[PDB]
């Protein structure tokens, strides 16, 4: 869901 | 807009119950008149009740629900519904991640009691 | 009008939880497709959870909540509320006596789960 | 349970608007403090606005919606919903026949105004 | 969370009505399947109806309400409420300034019609 | 079933 | 909406 959205998802 | 804040009648007992639907551990703080009156901490991906408590709305009736996961505040949605001009529900959902199911902690406040 | 009947999306997992606020023992029946899927029984004047369960709405999505005390059906009030077009609450209150507090059994259905 | 009765804060301006969805002419009476404060009348099967008005809830704050069709009281369903602890909707549907669509007159009360 | 977006049953007629309560001119856009279906414009501090229309939810059923004042999007709050499992209200409040009354444009969507 | 009867039926 | 118009808008 966008760059931040992705980063959020990968970090989880 | 602000979410998770409800004005109750003063000096009124109300129930507060939290359910979890997330891999993350949910910390639910229920503030009455700007001070924590109950805290629930639990984890479930299948709607387990992580806390239920009877509280009193105190002098001003201000009740606020806060939800955090790993110290980060979740995004909240909320509304209040009144049935037959008497029975009140204050409803909160929360999102801790990216899928926007808004059920990661679900909090239901109900009054009157007894 | 009919109360306590809700059409859920088909084949959807949902939570159902009942609270009691009455001297009378509450019997809560939860029907899916007109067949009993859960029954809760308990007594509390302190909003105690008398049952919580996860059910599936099945092919029809039809869910009905019935409440009775000593064989006598309670008067039900109900509504469904949807927040952010995603998080659903189906809410039931019930009156088993004369005081019209409508909290004698309070039933909360929520979905989606997980 | 009683439906169509709402407790507003005293002396508060509120909007009331009625829509019709029935072959029969809808008569909507709005009572404040048990006295008729507004009457709407109209017939539509296409959601026409049959009335909209600003009223004051008076010293008691008691507001009641009554719907009749050719002199026959309709069955009412109602609820009050509050968004962001501030924006209030009092909602009424009514049924004049047997199909139970509960839209024959639809009444929306909203406050605050201004 | 996203606000002002509602999934209606497909191919269903619905009413959309907007009220204004602000010194600012309210522009209300209603999108069906992400395409502009109606636009209202008006100003009132007395809850005047600035637009009312019957629309079709179309093949997707997706209905989105946008509100802006002088080109700036207003902050929205919204919820859907269902009475007697039949009568549906999709409700939108909006805030164009800093007083947080959330009534500056109020949008009510109702279905079914007829 | 009459003029009103028809309009009635058609509208419903 | 002019000079006074803008001042009102900015202050409001
Ligand atoms: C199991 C998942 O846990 C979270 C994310 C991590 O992983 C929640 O945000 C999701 O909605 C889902 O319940
Ligand atoms: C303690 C009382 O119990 C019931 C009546 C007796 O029994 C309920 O109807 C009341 O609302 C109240 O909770
Ligand atoms: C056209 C119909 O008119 C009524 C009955 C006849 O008359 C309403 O009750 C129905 O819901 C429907 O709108
Ligand atoms: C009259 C005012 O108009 C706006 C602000 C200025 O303009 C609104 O935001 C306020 O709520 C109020 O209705
Ligand atoms: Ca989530
Ligand atoms: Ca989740
Ligand atoms: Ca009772
Ligand atoms: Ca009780
Ligand atoms: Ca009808
Ligand atoms: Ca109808
Ligand atoms: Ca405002
Ligand atoms: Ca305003």
């Amino acid at each position: 869901x966008x760059l931040l959205x992705c980063l959020x998802c990968l970090l989880k | 807009a602000t979410q998770g804040v409800f004005t109750l009648p003063a000096n009124t007992r109300f129930g507060v119950t939290a359910f979890a639907n997330s891999s993350g551990t949910q910390t639910v703080n229920v503030l009455v008149n700007n001070e924590t009156a109950a805290t629930f901490s639990g984890q479930s991906t299948n709607n387990a009740v992580i806390g239920t408590q009877v509280l009193n709305s105190g002098s001003s009736g201000k009740v606020q629900v806060q939800v955090s996961v790993n110290g980060r505040p979740s995004d909240l949605v909320s509304a209040q519904v009144i049935l037959t001009n008497e029975l009140n529900f204050a409803l909160v959902g929360s999102e801790d991640g990216t899928d926007n199911d808004y059920n990661d902690a679900v909090v239901v406040i109900n009054w009157p009691l007894g």
